[PDB]
């Protein structure tokens, strides 16, 4: 529960927000479970957002797609019923994250759960 | 005085003996203020004023207590 | 560092009773240098003559033409200056409007409105626009104003709704040491005590320019050559409540309606678009400064009360709060759905036409005012940081234009709190927002949200809603 | 005072006729100095006068008491 409040105070302050790795880095005991990554905090930090687009923290995004854990976003930027809600803005935010992340090519999961990567695709 | 003097040049120059007025007038100034007798400060003589209205106050305070105490037959 | 060279050497050498022979004997021989004679005024107590000559010496100096039969008694030789406190253009005029203001001891208002109508009066004209073009535009200059007053006047209902807010009416006199008056302010906030109006005297239903803020309007120009009528004509009372402006007839006036714009307030490009389609062409033609509007506009107006010593709040605007400390920012460097950056216009460009179709160019500007004002609010004087308890920042997210919004972790749940803020009217702003079906019942009602516009103010808003809808 | 306040208001005046006649024959702070002095000037001989009435009026007070004590002390 602790990761909610924790992104929290970190938006709360301007850090660099690629500082922000090694907070998080220590926060966190390094490797215990990282089903509980940035993965969550995309749909949460947006649910209060609503009709705006959230910027100031897609940076976090941003410095976080270049090495982590790309299936559980997938899977999770794929259930998120954000056309549903129909705000026409975050969606297109939706798209540039989506352009930088599937253009080139995905990632390695390094066991057969890479495959289910396949399946949210 | 100085603002009389200086607003007459002015009227007068913009464009007879008012100096020898002027003179007299500030001699006869000097005269009055010399006739009034206070040459020192203001200062000491507001002291000396208020030490003789404190012994004004001491006698006023006498001749009361003098008609208070009358005892005799 | 000294000054024994005053009266111990200067009294010896000043050229007594018998040296008074300065008057013809040696008598054989100023603006900003030697103001003693300049000074006159303050020399001697000031009386009728005193002034009449200091302002002859100035018309003599910068040079003016002017006389009168002798000495007590002179006019000003002008289209409508002539008038006498206490026909070759105008008539006679003995209105209380250049006799109420100097009536016992009036010193400041004499030189200055006088100087600079003159000085506005000027242009390459010889005879032909100098003087003809001027009394014109100055006669023409009063059918806007008499309307104004006539539908004030038929809006015999509050005077906050038509007089301050909803249309122009707060005007004044034009005439001499007076120009056309508007509220072009928007002030919701009172005094510190409740907002009770005539203070002491005033009640002509006018309210001029003096209880509270007010702009000053006058019309005057120099290369505006645009075509316009040259005369007032309407000035009759309409059928039930106003009327339009009906014309004619036109001709090309060489002339403008520069104002007096006092703060440079940024404005949109909706407003450049309807002033570009008004009067030809847009009120300014010049490079636009597409800096960062809220950003600069909130320094502007908050510079009142700043000292000489830096600010340096780099979008920080920690504050107070209803018993506690809080933060804010500006969400500024943000792009926001319109790309590039807010447009800047701080300017003084005031320069406006004849009144044709600009019955909402006021409302717009209002209130763009109003939400540059609730922005700027937060950071006015406080400066208080390392704030533990509290300090809840939140950045004013102006996505859409005069449409801003604001999110914040509110202490009331364990998340954020957004609240959509934008300006619908000129002083009822909409106060909706838009919830999650997966978030806690820490937003309020539209009770708040009315209390909040109410408060127009964004701390005092936050902290409503931080301690009303939290009530625990 | 009087002596005083007449020789400083002399002065001040001496100066500013020399001043005046200087910018006569010729074509801020001094002349603010100077006004500020006549001031005080004034200032003074106006309390030099009330010194002096009041100073009267304990005279004769003090006389009064002087003559009260001396009859009742004979």
């Amino acid at each position: 529960v602790n990761l909610k409040q924790a992104i929290l105070q970190a938006w709360k302050e301007r850090w660099s927000d690629y500082q922000w790795a090694i907070n998080m880095k220590k926060f966190f005991p390094k490797g215990a479970t990282w089903d509980i990554l940035n993965l969550a905090e995309a749909l949460l930090e947006q649910a209060m957002i609503g009709p705006s687009p959230n910027p100031l923290i897609l940076s976090y995004l941003k410095y976080a797609i270049s090495s982590q854990m790309v299936s559980c976003s997938s899977v999770l930027t794929a259930i998120s019923k954000f056309d549903d809600f129909s705000r026409d803005l975050c969606v297109q935010a939706l798209l540039d994250i989506m352009d930088m992340f599937c253009d080139r090519l995905s990632c390695h999961g390094k066991a057969e759960e890479c495959i289910g990567l396949c399946r949210a695709l | 005085f100085l603002p009389l003097v200086h607003n007459v040049i002015k009227c007068m120059d913009k464009d007879q003996d008012l100096n020898a007025l002027k003179t007299k007038f500030q001699e006869l100034r000097k005269l009055i203020g010399t006739m009034p007798g206070i040459h020192v400060s203001p200062e000491q003589q507001q002291q000396q004023l208020h030490s003789l209205r404190e012994q004004v106050r001491t006698k006023n305070e006498l001749l009361q207590k003098y008609k208070s105490l009358c005892m005799f037959e | 560092l000294s000054k024994m060279s005053s009266l111990l050497e200067r009294l010896h050498a000043k050229f007594w009773s018998e040296t008074i022979k300065l008057v013809r004997q040696v008598m054989e021989k100023q603006h900003l240098v030697s103001c003693l004679e300049t000074l006159q005024k303050a020399l001697k107590v000031t009386s009728l003559p005193a002034m009449t000559d200091r302002l002859e010496s100035i018309a003599r100096q910068n040079g003016l033409g002017s006389h009168l039969s002798a000495s007590g008694t002179e006019c000003y030789i002008t289209s409508d200056m002539f008038y006498v406190e206490v026909h070759h253009g105008e008539n006679p005029v003995s209105c209380p409007e250049l006799v109420q203001q100097l009536r016992e001891k009036n010193f400041e208002e004499f030189s200055k409105h006088l100087k600079g109508l003159v000085n506005l009066y000027n242009l390459p004209g010889d005879n032909k626009l100098k003087t003809k073009m001027y009394l014109a535009l100055q006669s023409l200059e009063q059918d806007l104003s008499k309307m104004a007053i006539m539908y004030w006047k038929a809006t015999n209902a509050a005077p906050l709704d038509k007089i301050l807010h909803g249309s122009v009416g707060y005007l004044t006199p034009r005439s001499g040491g007076h120009l056309m008056n508007m509220k072009y302010y928007a002030s919701p906030s009172d005094l510190l005590d409740d907002k009770t109006a005539s203070p002491i005297i005033l009640h002509e239903k006018n309210v001029p320019r003096s209880l509270g803020m007010n702009a000053s309007v006058t019309i005057e120009g120099t290369s505006a050559m645009y075509k316009l009528p040259i005369a007032p004509l309407i000035m009759g009372s309409h059928p039930a409540d106003n009327k339009w402006t009906p014309s004619f007839n036109s001709v090309d006036l060489p002339a403008c309606f520069f104002l007096k714009f006092p703060q440079p307030i940024p404005v949109s490009k909706a407003f450049v678009q309807k002033l570009q389609n008004c009067t030809g062409i847009p009120l300014f033609e010049t490079p636009p400064t597409y800096l960062p509007l809220y950003e600069l506009i909130t320094q502007f107006e908050l510079s009142k009360d700043p000292d000489p010593l830096p600010l340096n709040h780099n979008m920080r605007f920690y504050a107070a709060l209803p018993g506690q400390q809080h933060c804010y920012f500006l969400n500024k460097d943000a792009p926001l759905p319109d790309g590039q950056s807010l447009q800047g216009t701080l300017v003084s460009k005031i320069t406006f036409q004849h009144p044709g179709r600009v019955p909402l160019i006021l409302n717009m500007i209002r209130h763009q005012v109003a939400y540059n004002t609730l922005i700027g609010s937060c950071v006015k004087r406080t400066i208080l940081k390392e704030d533990s308890p509290g300090l809840l920042q939140f950045e004013v997210c102006p996505l859409s234009e005069s449409r801003f919004s604001v999110s914040f972790q509110h202490p009331v749940n364990d998340s954020l709190v957004c609240v959509v803020m934008d300006v619908q009217d000129s002083t009822h702003v909409s106060c909706k927002l838009y919830k999650g079906l997966s978030d806690a019942l820490i937003c309020t009602d539209d009770f708040i949200a009315k209390v909040v516009q109410r408060c127009m103010s964004i701390p005092v808003t936050m902290r409503a809603i931080r301690r009303k809808a939290e009530t625990i | 005072t009087r002596e005083r306040l007449l020789s400083a208001l002399e002065d001040l005046e001496v100066l500013s006729r020399e001043l005046i006649e200087m910018l006569a024959i010729s074509r801020e702070n001094q002349v603010l100095e100077l006004l500020i002095h006549r001031d005080g000037d004034f200032q003074e001989l106006m309390k030099l006068a009330l010194n002096q009435g009041k100073v009267h009026h304990e005279m004769q007070a003090l006389e009064k008491e002087v003559e009260k004590r001396d009859s009742d002390i004979q």
